[PDB]
């Protein structure tokens, strides 16, 4: 039995029904002693009453909106050792049983996480985040939210007293509540900024062909949100006209036309490409 | 530049390989433009003075650290008729080059392909900012 945000508690509960529930007492926070009534919610039954109410846990109906002080009940289901994981869909794809999903535009600290779930009921969602756990260090959150729509929620987070050039070696931790209903489940996330990264694409591309040459001469230029000083902070660039590629660490190259796109990629760790940056041939 | 690209093939080899291994430098060489923030008194800059040696100087630390630290592990893994494998002879051809130029042990070993990986990653940062122009 604990509290999770004012006036709220989680009820953690194995689903076996064969398994004890909880013996739950809920104080009624209003130091008046005198004769009380005790009420669920638009539940008319005084379930209870005095001041101490205390009930048998072990089914939602048996959870909710507790009223004398308020006090609502939230339940956190447990099957045969392991939590649920029922609101959110597992983005599978990453490494099964990710549930929330997160990327970074460059060093800065700062990064996008977003999630998918089938609901589109009561869904309330709380973020929290932090670098290290036995020792925390701080990382400031945003606020969840439909992004799109399977409905899709992200939030932003920024490191504190973030250097680009920090050498990270203690994860960050992203904790996501999700509560849909009565029902009450929990995420998390851990990663290093360097293995989420995705660079935006390559800006302003250029053709330079040149006489006698059907051979073209490409260049473009950093996205603005990457990290700078660039010669420290290197991307590696794919340049592809349409296999045929061209792999450089240089923001030009030659190629040969006949369109003709650019990607970029951090040069050392994550390996997700940036979107496509085009051009025509002619 | 014969050796930018040693130390860039075997980033590169880190990489690629390393999750089928289980398990102040960064500063001294810290860009002169990273000091306009706060959270980052010395630095380097593009052109590649005390700031500058003193920076080579922990660099050629680390690599004498891990240089001791390769070859006490290559002397015990020896042992393991499969002889060695590769990853640590490659970083440690890199720190012979580069400082020319300036079960129980399996997983020491994981630990330390690891921590030296993100250490050359910041020795080929700064020196690939100190070529730039
Ligand atoms: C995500 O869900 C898990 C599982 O429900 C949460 O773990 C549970 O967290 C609560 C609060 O820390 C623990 O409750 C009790 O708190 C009192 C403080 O008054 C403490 O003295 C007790 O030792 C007890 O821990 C609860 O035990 C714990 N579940 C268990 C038994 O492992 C987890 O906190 C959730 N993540 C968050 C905080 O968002």
């Amino acid at each position: 039995i604990w509290e999770l945000k004012k006036d709220v508690y989680v009820v953690e509960l194995d689903w076996y029904p064969d398994a004890p529930g909880e013996m739950v007492v809920l104080t009624c926070d209003t130091p008046e002693e005198d004769g009380i009534t005790w009420t669920l919610d638009q539940s008319s039954e005084v379930l209870g009453s005095g001041k101490t109410l205390t009930i048998q846990v072990k089914e939602f109906g048996d959870a909710g909106q507790y009223t004398c002080s308020h006090s609502l009940l939230l339940l956190h289901k447990k099957e045969d050792g392991i939590w649920s994981t029922d609101i959110l869909k597992d983005q599978k794809e990453p490494k099964n049983k990710t549930f929330l999903r997160c990327e970074a535009k460059n060093y800065s600290g700062r990064f996008t996480c977003w999630w998918l779930t089938t609901i589109s009921t009561d869904l309330t969602f709380s973020v929290k985040s932090s670098r290290g756990s036995s020792d925390p260090q701080g990382v400031t959150c945003g606020a969840a939210t439909l992004s799109a729509e399977e409905y899709e929620y992200s939030v932003e987070c920024q490191e504190d007293s973030a250097c680009p050039a920090a050498e990270e070696s203690l994860p960050i931790e992203v904790m996501v509540d999700a509560v849909h209903k009565l029902k009450y489940e929990n995420y998390t996330s851990s990663f290093f900024i360097r293995d989420i990264i995705k660079p935006d694409p390559p800006k302003n591309l250029q053709l330079k062909p040149l006489k006698n040459s059907r051979q073209v001469e490409v260049s473009w230029e950093y996205p603005d949100t990457w990290s700078t000083p660039h010669s420290y902070f290197s991307l590696t660039f794919c340049v592809q006209v349409q296999k045929d590629r061209v792999f450089t660490d240089k923001t030009s190259a030659t190629v040969i036309c006949r369109s003709i796109s650019v990607r970029a990629q951090d040069r050392y760790y994550s390996s997700s490409w940036s979107e496509w940056a085009s051009v025509p041939c002619s | 530049q014969n050796l930018l690209r040693a130390v860039s093939n075997m980033l590169q080899k880190a990489r690629q390989t390393l999750e089928f291994y289980p398990c102040s430098t960064v500063e001294a060489c810290l860009p002169l433009e990273l000091t306009k923030n706060e959270s980052c008194t010395s630095f380097i800059t593009n052109g590649s003075s005390f700031m500058m040696a003193l920076c080579l100087s922990s660099i050629y630390e680390d690599l004498k650290m891990y240089q001791v630290e390769f070859k006490t592990m290559n002397a015990k893994l020896l042992m393991d008729p499969k002889r060695q494998i590769f990853l640590d002879q490659n970083m440690l051809a890199v720190i012979d080059e580069l400082m020319q130029a300036l079960y129980k042990t399996k997983i020491k070993l994981c630990i330390l392909l690891h921590a030296f990986r993100i250490r050359a990653v910041t020795i080929d940062r700064v020196m690939s900012y100190l070529n730039a122009s």
